[PDB]
């Protein structure tokens, strides 16, 4: 059991394993497996902030905090967005632009 | 109030927007983006409604540009959304697209006619045929990413934020986006300290679990354009059965168990062998006849005359084997679409 990390899965279960046996298997255990319920009225199913910044290579616990950090602002102001700008250079701006409104 | 502040922050983040757009409302709030409805004036045309997609500023520039490049290169034709312009200030990128007013899928189901189902699926396959021709795997096909305007009979596949390229993709930027031991638990209900101690298998992020193909749910390393055709089949299954969401699951293996209750546990297990996955399911469930399944779920009376060709196409879209699963180009030639 849990103590030896050896034993058998309580049923019902689903078990998925890569055939190369290189990775930990994935398990699903539920009280009841899914059941197609035809009596539930349509359209109901018959079966009825933290993040990672790819720029800083850094986990963060709150987005707004991270966006204002020194390392993120440094990336944001860098030349790393040239790949975006090179696509924008091919697009045509065809909207009217207004002067800023002043009293 | 909450939307009013979001709009104010967007104007602050990209100040150029204040002199071009009247931002009216927030129409999308995802984990990795916010989409706004705005009004703009065209220099040599009428006033236009515009969708502004603000990408989360933690996205890498290459991922931002790859999404934009799908829209610029593959978009604008064959029911694939295009792009008018893109505004950037530092890490804030806003994609400006023509706004397509559209129906919610629950409203589609509420007034659905059979010919509307045919037209919707036909136009979805036109968009998938085009993006697959460019070597784009969308990875997030579902109704909220396929806009339908019933009055105009206009359609647009949107949202390439999770797209990946095929090996020979024509979207250049998509190219740029201890030891494990065997044990005797293989193909049994056993666990042991050997298999439990292996590292986790990883795969690219996909969309909503209820639209993921079995090879996505089981973390197959080779995921092809066929995964989008499975997702299209899930949309078709919702249209024919009247049930949405059809698969209601927040995790991959629950979705897989639901799929096995529809397509059969033994059938799913046999198909998974071909893409290198061993599946064991302690409770065997039979494959369902698709006509009977959809007719019983939708109600009787009156839609009892759906042709065999509809359920035959649904069977090919929901092929558990991703190699034999129908392609978008083949789907357009299917007898279901005779005369269209
Ligand atoms: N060009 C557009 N026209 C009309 N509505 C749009 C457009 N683009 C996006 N939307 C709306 O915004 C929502 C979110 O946009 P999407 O690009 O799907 O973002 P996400 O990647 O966060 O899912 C869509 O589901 C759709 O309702
Ligand atoms: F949520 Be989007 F459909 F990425
Ligand atoms: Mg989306
Ligand atoms: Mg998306
Ligand atoms: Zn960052
Ligand atoms: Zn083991």
């Amino acid at each position: 059991g849990p103590g030896t990390r050896t034993g058998r899965l309580k049923k019902p279960f689903v078990k998925v394993e890569d055939m190369s046996q290189l990775y930990r298997p994935f398990y699903l255990q539920l009280t009841n497996m899914p059941f197609i319920n035809y009596s539930i009225q349509k359209p109901c199913s018959p079966f009825d902030k933290k993040g990672y910044c790819e720029c800083c290579l850094q986990k963060y616990e709150d987005l707004e905090t991270h966006l204002l950090s020194e390392q993120h602002r440094n990336f944001a102001q860098s030349n790393q967005y040239q790949v975006v700008d090179d696509i924008v250079s091919k697009l045509v701006f065809d909207f009217v632009e207004y002067e800023k409104d002043t009293p | 109030a909450g939307v009013k502040k979001d709009i104010e922050k967007l104007y602050e983040a990209v100040p150029q927007l204040s002199n071009v757009f009247k931002i009216e409302d927030k129409i999308g709030e995802g984990t990795f983006s916010s989409v706004y409805l705005a009004t703009a004036q065209l220099q040599v045309g009428p006033e236009e409604k515009i969708a502004l997609k603000h990408l989360i500023p933690t996205s890498h520039p290459i991922r931002i540009a790859a999404e934009l490049q799908c829209l610029t290169v593959a978009g604008g034709q064959d029911n694939v959304m295009g792009v008018k312009y893109c505004f950037r200030k530092n890490d804030h990128v806003v994609i400006a697209m023509p706004y397509l007013e559209h129906e919610s899928f629950l409203d589609i189901l509420n007034s659905l006619s059979f010919q509307e189902v045919r037209e919707y699926m036909l136009n979805l396959f036109k968009a998938l045929k085009r993006i697959h021709q460019f070597g784009i795997v969308h990875r997030d096909v579902k109704p909220s990413n396929f806009l339908y305007n019933r009055r105009l009979k206009k359609y647009a596949l949107v949202d390439f934020g999770l797209a990946q390229g095929t090996h020979d993709t024509k979207i250049e930027l998509l190219k740029f986006v201890p030891a494990s031991l065997t044990c005797d638990c293989y193909a049994t209900d056993k666990v042991c300290s050997i298999c439990l101690s292996r590292r986790q298998q990883v795969a690219p992020r996909a969309g909503t679990p209820g639209f993921r193909a079995p090879e996505v749910l089981t973390k197959c390393p080779n995921q092809t354009t066929a995964i989008d055709m499975w997702s299209a089949g899930v949309i078709f299954l919702s249209l024919l059965s009247g049930r949405y969401p059809f698969y209601k699951a927040s995790d991959d293996l629950t979705a897989l168990a639901q799929i096995m209750t529809i397509r059969g546990s033994r059938e799913t297990i046999q198909a998974a062998k071909t893409f290198g996955k061993s599946i064991l399911c302690s409770k065997e469930v039979p494959a369902q006849d698709l006509r009977k399944l959809c007719e019983r779920l939708r109600g009787a009376g009156g839609w009892n005359e759906v042709p065999d060709e509809a359920y035959d196409l649904l069977d090919k879209l929901l092929d558990l084997n991703p190699a034999s699963r129908i392609t978008a180009e083949e789907a357009l030639l299917h007898p279901f679409f005779k005369d269209m």
